[PDB]
This record gives structure tokens, C-alpha cells and sequence, in this order.
């Protein structure tokens, strides 16, 4: 449980592989009861980073590659931020002459997150 | 009978040019092929213009997306050299979106890749018809080298490789006779990425200059022989050769070590470079951040010794014009009667949609030289199309 | 952000029959490399999203023969050549074309 | 030196892809012919693909009405495999509107059907001159499969039929030698139809597997051999594999008698079928009810055991494809050195007015593959035309 205006954070690990194996981008996803999904932001295994913007002032995500972990930090929590919080991996790049994209194959169990008094 | 090519690299002190297709601008026409990448090889009769077509012509409604560079439409066709690569004297080799080829001294070996991207698969043509079948073991994009194979003693080689773009993947070395694989070695290499080489035999040992994709402005070196142990490193040269990179000036160069840059980490070209001795012929993109222009530069001791003294530099397109990949091939004793393998390389210019955004397609063409024990002069060789083409009104 | 509309909010089904979901975007999902960014991804009942489709017509790996994809655009569709017990759940598309991902309204799939 | 073939057929794992016209796709601009259906054929230097072109280039408006398939304008070319049906490559073969060819190790044998519907002949040229001429012998649509024929030791061997299409026919087996015919024996069968077969032969064995028109869901089998005993029955496979069937799990599956269905008991579609000791890999389209997506099903004793077990499967187009008949030929020891024949087949995919109205035209395109003794995936390498074309406007 969080209260509001606390900060939130969340812990997810990997394991078979490791973190900088495979060129993945790791993403954090989000479902609020009774809707859709939505997207929160990706760390590729170098730190480099992506963010959803109506999150974006929020937000702050990091990896840790000694771990084999990687966070989620979410500042100023609203009774609203309540969800469901899932985090996934998926290769894919767009620099090279050979692009490719296998979307979030991989998902973890998700952590339901309430934030309320 | 199989042809040799245990014999050493021929000392060369410029370049001189050999053919220029002219295909899109014969193609503004005529029937002509859309094309993303040629390349070219040699055999004891002929040399042949290699390209994957896009399975529609210039200015056919079926190029409209032809940026797109993987599809089932690709295959591997082959005109001789010089010729346009057109639709009436276009030789089918294979169906493939990334392909190898080359002769070895009785017919023709051609690697094409096919399948989805999450399961591709190599088919080995020899003289027409599928001998063997070698399918990815990471299951992500299967990549050949995209120019000709190495045959010595009757043996054919290439690099092959499977795994991520922009981060470590696995690379392996493969070894065939008439056709079907007879052996295969992974390459340990954790430092960097090796994916799109250009290789040529040199006295017994196939030497290959690759393509770093990952934390590296430098070329990667590969060297290998008849039983496949090899030496993997760096192209020692204090002048650095991808695309992304910074001035001569700032680079320091490194014989074992990705060199990284700032904004350069994760992208590349494909090149070449011919050792002279301890000396290499390395061929380079004259802009620091965009493929325009070549230069071919001998920089003295710059296989081993971190040297930046340029002896010789030739131009072959200036800076205001687009070019794209090239590579390396030879010219057989069976041609030239030389005691010794004359060194040649290509060059592609790419128009279209990557950098021309108003072209709905995206094509190429080549020029090839041939190394000259006199010395040559330079020239802007260019494409000469004229964009926008009739269906892109 | 690209603006994710699906038609049918409940689809009712019954095994053995085919069956079909749609999918369409505000702006048409063809980036600049030529390829068509789009996913289609199944939750069912008490789990984990699930892969399907991982662009316009390609499927995953694992994901049973029976699926297939179809469109280009702005305008994509999912195929169940039939449809047995497994399927039931809640479909949504993807796309990842753009630095904000979107996930569809969500295909409610009800055995009859 | 006349080509032997009394050699086993390969045992083969799974089948991967060797070439791919692009025909229509190039069409659009390029000068393409119209065909309604294609083949291949190998002889000791290649293989070479021949279709029933139809008088007239895609996209001209001698096109206006091609479904018509019996004119005197159609004729039969060959052109080497993989390159597109152009229109200047193209060598002439045969006046005819059905027909077969095959390599006999010295020349090319092409057997042509001409002349009116109630009066027709066939016309066996060897090595570009008529030596024979077969006429009707009931006076209804003479007919050949229409694909190779089978050569050992020097003969040539084709089936052949002439009578109705819905109903019993009459069917006979011919035997040349050096062109003219030298024997003629006919297939007494009273309970089914043995129309189009797809031949290939094994251990001195010619093996056809046919098309049933008239009652049946089910694939007809001919066997014979070198002085034209023979045996005749069904594919006793407890898996269906024409067009018009009921699934899987309704058929029950026969090897003597004709398995009629609810609506499939008059239509059907061109096919292949390869032995595999007991075992078979049975070709068949996707759908149950029109030509869509193709599939290979390796059925285990499905040779002679009503058995429904498949063991592998895989597939070559989607069931959002058009496809269309199919084929089977072998690629000799003369090419690949192996002590064994390869199987191979072919499919070609249909498109125009018999399914897209808007279109004037019909045409069709051709895909190949080959068996290899690796496990090989499958995907859809459809044809990719975006129809309708400028002259359907
Ligand atoms: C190939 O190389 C060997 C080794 O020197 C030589 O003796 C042989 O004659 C060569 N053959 C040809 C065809 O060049
Ligand atoms: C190319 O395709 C796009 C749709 O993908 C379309 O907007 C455009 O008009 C097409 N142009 C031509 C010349 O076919
Ligand atoms: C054909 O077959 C016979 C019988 O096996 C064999 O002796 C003969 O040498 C073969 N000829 C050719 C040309 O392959
Ligand atoms: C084809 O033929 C019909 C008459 O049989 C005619 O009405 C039509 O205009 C023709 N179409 C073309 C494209 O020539
Ligand atoms: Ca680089
Ligand atoms: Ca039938």
C-alpha cells in the first residue's frame, strides 16, 4: 500500500537471461481497474531512456546491471495512480539496415498497487 | 578443376576504373530492377554483377515500398560486369533477402537467407539447385556478408551471424564443398559486433574487414584459415573509417578495443581494406556523419601501429554527392596470368526515400576499380540520376 | 499520441465458427522504414497480457496455428480460423510506432 | 548418353524454396506474357520452366479475355528457371493448348494438343521438330498432364485422356522412344477419374497421383512400369487432399473406391503426392471449398493404411492467398551427384476474373521448392501483385 502524495517505487528482476543479454528494451505497463492498458516508458540496457509525457514529469526508471534489476520511481502519487503494474522486455531497434521488432514478448506477474489512506 | 587462390595480394598504388552500371538512369526507361544492394564476383571466365532485387522495376507502381528492406518478393539475380541490371539479362541465382556468392573454379556457390524474422534459414545453391539448408540457432535475423564468399583449394567460406544490432550476438564461420556445409566455428569476440564483412584470400589466409554496429567508431578484423582457427581484433589504423565518427584529429585508435564516440556508438557502414605489408588501402565515406563521398587512403603501418600518416589518398566521389556500402573482391590468376591476386572493390550509390524524401522508392547503383601498380588520378564518378522520377509525381 | 479506435466493445462466439476483431489508428502506422508497427496482444481470465501478433501480419512464436493478421494503413484485422475454449478473453491492438505506445479499448470475446 | 532414372527417390525431411517468378509483379511494366498455368522440368544442364502463354502480354488489351483457356492463339514456351515469362527470353516450344515435357538426357520431348474441341491431336515434337501425331479417340477434349513426363532408359512415358469431364472418360498411358510413339495401353478403372496427374518416377517405377472429377474427395493412384503393366486405386490416406472436401474428422478414407462428399462430388484440383517408404507428403490447398493457402502433410503409411496420423506439416501460403494446382518433378543424379532423385514441386498462384471480378485479365505466377533431408520451416511467399492493373481501368 502507498499513501498519497508518497513516493511510489517497484522492483522487477530477471533471471534465464541477463540484463545487457539479448539488446532488450525493458518497459513498465500499467492497468487501472476495469480499463485498458497504457504505457509507462523503456530503459535499454545502457540507460538510455524513453518516457510516456503525461508521466513524464513523475517519473524516474533505472537499471541496475549488477542486479539483474530494474525500477520504477514514481514521485507524487495520486489515488488515481492506483493500478495494476506490469513489467515486460522487447527487442527491437531502427537504426540499423536490417530493423527488426518483436513486441513485449515477455511479461512479469503484476503488482497491484493501491494508493490510498 | 578447382581453382587456387593460395597465392599473396598484389601490391597496388591506385585504382583505376573498371565499369558503372548507369542503372537508374537507364532505368528512368528502360526496364530496370529496383535494387538496395549489389555486389560483385569473379569467376575464371567472367566477372558478375550480384544484386536482390526488389521484385519490381523503376517507375512500376511495385516500388512504392521498396524502403522496406526485408520481404518474401527479394531474390538474388546476376548480370555481367558492367551491364544494367535489367529485366531480359537478369540470371535468377536464389530468393533471398541477404545473400553470399562466389565461383569455385568449377560452378557457382550461392548462400540465400529466407524465412521470418523470428526463424530465418540459409539455402546453399551450387550450379543451380539447393544442396544444403543451415537455419538460425538465436532465432533472430540471420545475416550473410553481403558480398562474395572466399573459395581456396576447392573450399568455399563466409561469415554468418545471428543475434541483437545494437548489442553482443553471436558469429560463426562457415566451410563447403560442392555445396554442403562440412564444418562451422563460432566466433568468441565480447568486446564488439562483427556483422556485414568484406572479405578476400591473402596467401593461405582468408582476411576479412567487418562492420562494428556497437560502442565502436573502428573497423573489425577477422582472419581465419584452411581449418578455420582464427585471430579477431581490430584495424590498428589511427584513422578512424565508419561512417559515424569523429576527426582524424581526436580518434586515437586502438589494435584490441571498440573505440567509441560521442553519437557514434550505434550505427556504421559497410567498407573494405586491403593489407599492403603492415600498410592497408582502407576506404572510407569523406562526411563524418553521412554517407557522401569516398576516399581511398594508404595509411602507412596501419594494420599494426596506431599510425595516422597518410601516403596516398584517391577521391571517387566529391562530398556533394550520395554513396553507401562497398567491399572487396579479387581478380584470379585464371584471368590475368599475373603470379599474384590483383585487388578490385565496389562502391553503391543510394537515391530514394532515406535521404530524398519526395521518391516513393529506394534503388542503387555500382562502380567498380581495380587496383593499377601505377599510379592514378581521381574523379566524381557519380550517379547522375535526376529526381524526381514519373512516378513519383 | 496515435489515437487507438476498435469496433466490436463485446464480441459473442462460439466454438468451431470463425471469427474476426478490427482495429484502426488516427494517423496510418507505416514508419519510415517501411514497416508497419503494429501488435495485437490477448489477457485472459486472471492473467498477464499475452503475445499474438507482433507486427500487422507476422505471428509469434508459440501462439497456436488458428491466428492470422491482416491490413495495412490505418485499417487492420484479426483472423480466428476457428475458435475453441482457450480463446476466450480480452484482445487489444498496439502500436509502437511513436514514442508513446497506445493499446486499443479492448475486444471482449463471449462464448455464446 | 540417354538418361537413367531407375534410382530410388530421396527420403526428405522438409521441403525449401528454390526460386519464384515474380511474374505479374514484374508484368505491370515489364513485357510479360499472359499464362494460365506453368511447369518445370529438368534436364542434365538445368531446369527450366514452361508455361501455355495466351497469346498476349499482361496489361494490353489482347488480354480482354483470357479465362477463355482453349484458343488457337495459345502456344507452350520454356524459359530457365526462376527468371519472369518475358516476353524476349521466352523460347518456343509447342503450338497447344495443353501439354507436357521432359529431358530424356539428349534432347527435349513437348508433346502440344491442338485443333477444335470435338476434333483434336497432339503433336510430339523432339528437339524442335514434329515426329508423331496422336488424334482422339473418343472425340471429346483430348487431354496430358499437364506437367513433365517421366523418362527411363530412353523412353518417355505421359498420360492421357479424352471424354468427359463429370463423368467416365477414357484413359491411356503412351510410351516414346526418340519421339514417335512406340506402345499405347489403356487404363481400364470403372469406378473413378484419373484426369491430370502429376508424375515422377522411383526404382524403375513411373508413380503418378492424379485428380478425381467425378465422385470423389479422394486422389487417384497409377503405377507402371517399363512395358506398361499396371496397377490402379486411391491415395488410401484417412486425410482428404482435393479442393472441394469435408474435414479431417468427417472422411473415413479408401484405397479402391471413389469417397464422395455433400457438394464435392463434381470439381476438384491439380495435386502432388510423393511415397516416402509407406509414408506420404501429400500437397493440399488450406480451405476446404476454393483454392487458398497450401499446406504438406508428411501422413504416416498414409501410402496404404487409412491412417490419419500427420507427422509434420508445413505450409507455403496463407490462407488470405490465392493459390492454385501443383506439382511434382525430381532433379536427376546428372545434376546433384547424389546416389538418389530429389523431390521437388511446384504451386502456382492464380489471379484475375475467375475470383477478382474487376480484372479482365488471368494469370498466373510460380513458386518452387525442393526436399532437403533438414528439418525447414515454413511462411508465405504469396505473389504481391497490388491488382487491379492500369488496363483494368
Ligand atoms: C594449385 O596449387 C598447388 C599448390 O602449389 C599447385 O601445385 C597446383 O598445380 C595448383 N593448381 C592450379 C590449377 O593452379
Ligand atoms: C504509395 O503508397 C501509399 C500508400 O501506402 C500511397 O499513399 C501513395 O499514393 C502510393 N503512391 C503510388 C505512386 O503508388
Ligand atoms: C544406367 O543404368 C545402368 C544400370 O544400373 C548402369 O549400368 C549404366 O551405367 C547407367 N548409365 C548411365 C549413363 O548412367
Ligand atoms: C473487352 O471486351 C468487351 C466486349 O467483349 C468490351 O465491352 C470491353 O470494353 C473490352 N475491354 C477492354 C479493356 O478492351
Ligand atoms: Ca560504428
Ligand atoms: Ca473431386
Amino acid at each position: 500500500l502507498v499513501k498519497p502524495s508518497e513516493t511510489l517505487s517497484l522492483t522487477c528482476s530477471v533471471s534465464g537471461e541477463s540484463i545487457s543479454s539479448g539488446g532488450y528494451y525493458w518497459t513498465w505497463i500499467r492497468q487501472h481497474p476495469g480499463k485498458g492498458l497504457e504505457w509507462i516508458g523503456n530503459i535499454f540496457d545502457t540507460g538510455s531512456t524513453h518516457y510516456s509525457p503525461s508521466l513524464k514529469t513523475r517519473l524516474t526508471i533505472s537499471i541496475d546491471t549488477s542486479k539483474n534489476q530494474f525500477y520504477l520511481r514514481l514521485n507524487s502519487a495520486t489515488a488515481a495512480d492506483t493500478a495494476v503494474y506490469y513489467c515486460a522486455r522487447v527487442g527491437y531497434s531502427l537504426e540499423t539496415d536490417r530493423p527488426y521488432y518483436f513486441g513485449l514478448d515477455v511479461w512479469g506477474q503484476g503488482t497491484t498497487v493501491t494508493v490510498s489512506s | 578443376e578447382f581453382l587456387n587462390n593460395t597465392e599473396p595480394l598484389c601490391n597496388v598504388s591506385g585504382f583505376a576504373i573498371v565499369s558503372k552500371d548507369n542503372g537508374i538512369r537507364i532505368g528512368s526507361r528502360g526496364h530496370v530492377f529496383v535494387i538496395r544492394e549489389p555486389f560483385v564476383a569473379c569467376g575464371p571466365t567472367e566477372c558478375r554483377t550480384f544484386f536482390l532485387t526488389q521484385g519490381a522495376l523503376l517507375n512500376d507502381k511495385h516500388s512504392n515500398n521498396t524502403v522496406k528492406d526485408r520481404s518474401p518478393y527479394r531474390a538474388l539475380m546476376s548480370v555481367p560486369l558492367g551491364s544494367s541490371p535489367n529485366a531480359y539479362q537478369a540470371k535468377f541465382e536464389s530468393v533471398a533477402w541477404s545473400a553470399t556468392a562466389c565461383h569455385d573454379g568449377k560452378k557457382w556457390l550461392a548462400v540465400g537467407i529466407s524465412g521470418a524474422d523470428d526463424d530465418a534459414y540459409a539455402v546453399i545453391h551450387y550450379g543451380g539447385m539447393p544442396t544444403d539448408v543451415v537455419r538460425s540457432w538465436r532465432k533472430q535475423i540471420l545475416r550473410t556478408q553481403e558480398s562474395s564468399c572466399v573459395c581456396m583449394n576447392g573450399n568455399c567460406y563466409w561469415v554468418m551471424t545471428d543475434g541483437p544490432a545494437n548489442s553482443q550476438a553471436s558469429y560463426k564461420i562457415f566451410k563447403s564443398h560442392e555445396g554442403m556445409v562440412t564444418n562451422e566455428r563460432e566466433v568468441s569476440f565480447q568486446g564488439g559486433h562483427i556483422e556485414e564483412c568484406s572479405c578476400y584470400p591473402n596467401l593461405g589466409k582468408v582476411e576479412c574487414v567487418c562492420r562494428d554496429n556497437w560502442n565502436g567508431m573502428n573497423r573489425p578484423i577477422l582472419i581465419f584459415d584452411e581449418d578455420l582457427d582464427y585471430e579477431v581484433g581490430y584495424l590498428c589504423a589511427g584513422i578512424p573509417t565508419d561512417t559515424p565518427r569523429v576527426q582524424d584529429s581526436s580518434f586515437t585508435g586502438s589494435c584490441t578495443n571498440a573505440v567509441g564516440g560521442s553519437g557514434t556508438n550505434n550505427y556504421g557502414v559497410k567498407g573494405f581494406g586491403f593489407r599492403q605489408g603492415n600498410s592497408v588501402w582502407a576506404g572510407r565515406t569523406v562526411s563524418i556523419s553521412s554517407r557522401s563521398g569516398f576516399e581511398i587512403l594508404l595509411i602507412e603501418d596501419g594494420w599494426i601501429r596506431t599510425s595516422k600518416t597518410i601516403v596516398k589518398k584517391v577521391e571517387v566521389l566529391n562530398n556533394k554527392n550520395w554513396s553507401g556500402y562497398s567491399g572487396a573482391f579479387t581478380i584470379p590468376i585464371t584471368m590475368t596470368s599475373k603470379q599474384c591476386l590483383v585487388p578490385c572493390f565496389w562502391l553503391e550509390m543510394i537515391r530514394g526515400k532515406p535521404e530524398e524524401r519526395t521518391s516513393i522508392w529506394t534503388s542503387s547503383s555500382s562502380t567498380v576499380f581495380c587496383g593499377v601498380s601505377s599510379e592514378v588520378p581521381g574523379w566524381s564518378w557519380d550517379d547522375g540520376a535526376i529526381l524526381p522520377f514519373d512516378i513519383d509525381k | 499520441d496515435i489515437v487507438m479506435t476498435q469496433s466490436p466493445l463485446s464480441l459473442p462466439v462460439t466454438p468451431g465458427e470463425p471469427a474476426s476483431i478490427s482495429c484502426r489508428s488516427s494517423q496510418s502506422l507505416l514508419h519510415s522504414n517501411g514497416y508497419t508497427y503494429l501488435d495485437w496482444y490477448l489477457q485472459k481470465p486472471g492473467q498477464s497480457p499475452q503475445l499474438l501478433i507482433y507486427l500487422a501480419s507476422n505471428r509469434a512464436s508459440g501462439v497456436p496455428d488458428r491466428f492470422s493478421g491482416s491490413g495495412s494503413g490505418t485499417y487492420f484485422t484479426l483472423k480466428i480460423s476457428r475458435v475453441e475454449a482457450e480463446d476466450v478473453g480480452v484482445y487489444y491492438c498496439m502500436q509502437a510506432v511513436q514514442t508513446p505506445w497506445t493499446f486499443g479499448q479492448g475486444t471482449k470475446v463471449e462464448i455464446k
